[PDB]
C-alpha cells in the first residue's frame, strides 16, 4: 500500500487558480509529512511546501509563500494544493511526496526524505485556446533507406499521440518532443525510416490523436510527384 | 539558502562500469540530511539514498552514498541498463528544502554519424500562408550536434526551433528535428533552402538542400 494518486492534468489561464489533489491509498495518512514538489518542463525539482495533518502544521517555501495554500483532509485521506495568481512560468508537473519511515507507530521514525511519490499532475498555464492540430505530410524525398513523416502543427494543449499504420509500424519510428511556438501553440514532428523499394507500393498513414480537443486525424504520406 | 551543485552535468559510461556522482553544498548540511534520487523520463523521482548513506529496502546493493559535511558522493558499482537516468541530490536538514540541478547518466557508445534528411513544406501548408522546412538528423551519437539554416547561402537566426529525442533504449543514439518557419511570401522570395549539420562523426559538415518548386 501507501500509494499516492494525484488528480488529472490541468489547463488554466493566467491569473486563475488551480487545485491539485493527492489521495493517499492504504497505510496511514495522518502521521507523516506530505510535501509538494514541482518539476518545470526540462528543468529540475523544486520543493514548494509540506504538511503534517496530525499536528496541523504547514511549511511553505519563500518563493511560493503568499501565493500557495497546502491543506489536509484527514476525513478522506486527501491532501490538497491550491495555486493562485497563475502565470505561464507556473507551467509544470506537480508531485506530491510523503516522507518514508523505518517501522510503524511509536516503533521507528520518519526519514524526512521523500520515499513515496504520486504520478504527478501537469499544470498548463496559457491564454491560448483548445485547438485541434493541422497535419502536414513530410514527403519522402524523390532522390537503401528513405525517411518520411507527418508534421503536427498548431495545437493546444499537450499532448499529441502519433501511431503509424494503426500501430503496425513501430521500429524506426521517432516522435519528437513538441515545441511551444511564439504564437502560443504547440507543434511536434513524427518520422519513420522505411526501405525505398517499398515507397511506391506501400501505403503509409500516420494516425494523429489529440484527446484534449477530441480530434482524430489520419494522414497518408505519399511521395511528391513532379 | 543551501545551494546544491552536482558534478558533472552529463556522464557517459558503458553498461558495467562504475559511476561516481558529486554533490556539494554552499554551507553545511545539518544532521547529514542528504538524500539521493533517481528519475527515468516520464516517471516520478525515486529514493535511493537517505541520511547520506542509508539505503531503503528494495534498493539494489550496487547503490551507495558517502560523504559528510559539504561534499557527498553517490556511487553505482556496476551500471545495469536500468540505471541510466537523471540523479538528484537533496538536503532536508533545514526548514526550506532544496535540490541539486541533477546529473544525467547516459550510455557511452561508438561514435555514429547522423543521417540527414530535409523536407520541403507541403502545398497544403503553403496555401495556409505558412512554410515549414524540416531538417531531420537520424540516429547519432553523441548528443552534441550543430544545425545551420542557409537560405540562398545566407545564415538564419531566430526563426528555427529544434527538439531532441531521449537516448534510444536499444541503440543508445539521439535524433534531432529542426524546423525553419517562414511566411508564404518570404518563402517564395528565395530559391535554395539548405541545412548544414556539424557532428563528431562527420569529418566534413554535411549539407542537404532543395530548390523551391523544383
Amino acid at each position: 500500500q501507501v500509494q499516492l494518486v494525484q488528480s488529472g492534468a490541468e489547463v488554466k489561464r493566467p491569473g486563475s487558480s488551480v487545485t491539485v489533489s493527492c489521495k493517499a491509498s492504504g497505510g496511514s495518512f495522518s502521521t507523516y509529512a506530505l510535501s509538494w514538489v514541482r518539476q518545470a518542463p526540462g528543468r529540475g525539482l523544486e520543493w514548494m511546501g509540506g504538511v503534517i495533518p496530525l499536528l496541523t502544521i504547514t511549511n511553505y517555501a519563500p518563493r511560493f509563500q503568499g501565493r500557495i495554500t497546502i491543506t489536509a483532509d484527514r476525513s478522506t485521506s486527501t491532501a490538497y494544493l491550491e495555486l493562485n495568481s497563475l502565470r505561464p512560468e507556473d507551467t509544470a508537473v506537480y508531485y506530491c511526496a510523503r516522507e518514508g519511515t523505518t517501522g510503524w507507530g511509536w516503533l521507528g521514525k520518519p526519514i524526512g526524505a521523500f520515499a513515496h511519490w504520486g504520478q504527478g499532475t501537469l499544470v498548463t498555464v496559457s491564454s491560448a485556446s483548445t485547438k485541434g492540430p493541422s497535419v502536414f505530410p513530410l514527403a519522402p524525398s524523390s532522390k537503401g533507406t528513405a525517411a518520411l513523416g507527418c508534421l503536427v502543427k498548431d495545437y493546444f494543449p499537450e499532448p499529441v499521440t502519433v501511431s503509424w499504420n494503426s500501430g503496425a509500424l513501430t521500429s524506426g519510428v521517432h516522435t519528437f518532443p513538441a515545441v511551444l511556438q511564439s504564437s502560443g501553440l504547440y507543434s511536434l514532428s513524427s518520422v519513420v525510416t522505411v526501405p525505398s523499394s517499398s515507397l511506391g507500393t506501400q501505403t503509409y498513414i500516420c494516425n494523429v490523436n489529440h484527446k484534449p480537443s477530441n480530434t482524430k486525424v489520419d494522414k497518408k504520406v505519399e511521395p511528391k510527384s513532379c | 539558502e543551501i545551494v546544491l551543485t552536482q558534478s558533472p552535468g552529463t556522464q557517459s559510461l558503458s553498461p558495467g562500469e562504475r559511476a561516481t556522482l558529486s554533490c556539494r553544498a554552499s554551507q553545511s548540511v545539518g544532521n547529514n540530511k542528504l538524500a539521493w534520487y533517481q528519475q527515468r523520463p516520464g516517471q516520478a523521482p525515486r529514493l535511493l539514498i537517505y541520511g547520506a548513506s542509508s539505503r531503503p529496502s528494495g534498493v539494489a546493493d550496487r547503490f551507495s552514498g558517502s560523504g559528510s559535511g559539504t561534499d557527498f558522493t553517490l556511487t553505482i558499482s556496476r551500471l545495469e541498463p536500468e540505471d541510466f537516468a537523471v540523479y538528484y541530490c537533496q538536503q532536508y536538514g533545514q526548514s526550506l528544502s532544496t535540490f541539486g540541478q541533477g546529473t544525467k547518466v547516459e550510455v557511452k557508445r561508438t561514435v555514429a554519424a547522423p543521417s540527414v534528411f530535409i523536407f520541403p513544406p507541403s502545398d497544403e501548408q503553403l496555401k495556409s500562408g505558412t512554410a515549414s522546412v524540416v531538417c531531420l538528423l537520424n540516429n547519432f551519437y553523441p548528443r552534441e550536434a550543430k544545425v545551420q539554416w542557409k537560405v540562398d547561402n545566407a545564415l538564419q537566426s531566430g526563426n528555427s526551433q529544434e527538439s531532441v529525442t531521449e537516448q534510444d533504449s536499444k541503440d543508445s543514439t539521439y535524433s534531432l528535428s529542426s524546423t525553419l518557419t517562414l511566411s508564404k511570401a518570404d518563402y517564395e522570395k528565395h530559391k535554395v533552402y539548405a541545412c548544414e549539420v556539424t557532428h563528431q562523426g562527420l569529418s566534413s559538415p554535411v549539407t542537404k538542400s532543395f530548390n523551391r518548386g523544383e
